[PDB]
RNA sequence: AGUAUGGGAGAGGAUGGUAGAAUUCCAGGUGUAGCGGUGAAAUGCGUAGAGAUCUGGAGGAAUACCGAUGGCGAAGGCAGCCAUCUGGCCUAAUACUGACGCUGAGGUACGAAAGCAUGGGGAGCAAACAGGAUUAGAUACCCUGGUAGUCCAUGCCGUAAACGAUGUCUACUAGCCGUUGGGGCCUUUGAGGCUUUAGUGGCGCAGCUAACGCGAUAAGUAGACCGCCUGGGGAGUACGGUCGCAAGACUAAAACUCAAAUGAAUUGACGGGGGCCCGCACAAGCGGUGGAGCAUGUGGUUUAAUUCGAUGCAACGCGAAGAAC
């Protein structure tokens, strides 16, 4: 827009846990409007990480998601034909989006039977520090 | 560094004419 | 090796390339670094992003002597003139003085012609 | 109109001496792999030792701030500092000669830069020239080297948008705001304020002009003298003549051809002219095409025909909402 800005769209929280972060994660996982399979995947992964260490899912989920969250990003700004790559400030929403994307790709490229089990495994590996999603996130780069 | 053998008189006269107004 | 610890800095700044040399007060050179050794190899050598890295590499190479007394001299205009002292402070050197010492001629020789485009 | 006396300002001119910054080169100390350049590269330089820094010398040119709405000069033009010679201008009134004045065809003097002749000098810059790029082509703009020249002394040349595109001299005709050199008055009470001259700027009444504009520094109202113009091109050209070492300069037509060439202003249109704004136009996000197989339309080739149209966006699953007869 050029004249006036538009307000961001707000999403309703999920029916199961009443958390908006879980809803946004399911929206990021969902493809072609198939919300049911995404909900099944997310709920299965949440329960799988829950019964391994008995803590309610939303606490562990947010605490682990904050771990892989980045702080700044670098885009190219052309001035004299060069990249001149430098970091820039970003809002928390852009960081949460990048974290969710990196996590859902790292869990996807893993090898297991179903999407729920590999998602739970990737969540645990990123939580205790054995994950590759935190490896994609680099400080100096 | 460059030279403008003719130009500085024109340039300063434009300078003063534009500064007075 | 020497460790007199009063080495001066000569930050030559030009539109095409920037040069920084670390030498003592008398003038005997100690260590130098340039954007040529950096590896941009072109017009990007003029960017201020290379000047700071050149200055920091010069400072790391000089600290082997034990440099902490800084006498900086900047000559010539262009970008990257201010980034060198910024990086040299970022590594943590103590400052004695900063001043501008670029030479302007008192009616020197005839300059080249104007580039029309 | 001019002379003598006492004061003032100034890059006015000629000659000589002297100072600093900066560029180039010659070494010397340490150090040394890149340096230089363009929108992008290369020509070019460097491991013999590059570039940067410091110290000592050699040479040439120009005088950074001061510097200005300046100042001086008939014009061209004149800027570091000091010394010598010299021209002009402004300012106060006392005396002095008493029209001794203005202009001026021929003539004569000076006259930017470039160019020419003789003898030196040559740091930087740079016609011609060489190489590397870009372009379909580059002979040029761009980059790297570089000779005449730019500098000095003695002469020639006598041309410029040599412009204020406005000849010299004299007298008269509303105002407002600045500046430079003098003189006078008021409380030099303080760089202050008010009037008078000689220069230099910005608005503006009357008036003038086709308009733009000028407007006490007239392009206003008047007088004296000189130069110059009579549609565009041919043409400031041919011939003749004068001057010059040369380049060339001055004076200066005709035949022929056209019915236009021009000045100022008005409305559109355009601008790789400057500002302003909008658009799923850019930035962010999701999903595609361009790659594979098939359906469909078009261009090409073949055939007896492969019926005819639509052809950048705005033609190509378009006329055709449906060709086995
Ligand atoms: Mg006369
Ligand atoms: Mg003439
Ligand atoms: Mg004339
Ligand atoms: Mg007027
Ligand atoms: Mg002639
Ligand atoms: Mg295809
Ligand atoms: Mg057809």
């Amino acid at each position: 827009p050029r004249r006036r800005v538009v307000a961001a769209r707000e999403i309703l929280p999920d029916p199961k846990f009443s958390s908006q972060t879980i809803a946004k994660f399911m929206n990021h996982v969902m493809q072609d409007g198939k919300k049911s399979i995404a909900e099944s995947i997310v709920y299965g992964a949440l329960e799988r990480v829950q019964e391994k260490n008995k803590v309610d899912p939303v606490e562990f989920f947010e605490t682990t998601l904050e771990k892989v969250r980045p702080m700044v990003e670098v885009k190219a700004r052309r001035v004299g034909g060069a990249t001149y790559q430098v970091p820039m400030e970003v809002r928390p929403s852009r960081r949460t989006a990048l974290a969710m994307r990196w996590l859902v790709d790292a869990a996807a490229k893993r090898s297991e039977k179903t999407m729920a089990l590999r998602l739970a495994g990737e969540l645990l590996d990123a939580a205790e520090g054995k994950g590759a999603a935190i490896k994609k996130r680099e400080d100096v780069h | 560094k460059r030279e403008f053998y003719e130009k500085p008189t024109q340039e300063r006269k434009r300078k003063k004419a534009a500064a007075v107004k | 090796t020497r460790t007199v610890s009063e080495g001066v800095a000569h930050i030559h700044a030009s539109f095409n390339n920037t040069i920084v040399t670390i030498t003592d007060r008398q003038g005997n050179a100690l260590a130098w670094a340039t954007s040529g050794g950096q590896g941009f190899r072109g017009s990007r050598k003029s960017t201020p992003f290379a000047a700071q890295v050149a200055a920091e590499v010069a400072g790391k190479a000089a600290l082997d002597y034990g440099l902490k007394n800084l006498d900086v001299l900047v000559k010539g205009p262009g970008p990257g003139r201010e980034s060198a002292v910024r990086a040299l402070g970022a590594v943590g050197y103590k400052i004695n003085s900063i001043t501008d010492v670029t030479p302007i001629p008192h009616n020197g020789c005839r300059p080249p012609k104007k580039r029309r485009v």
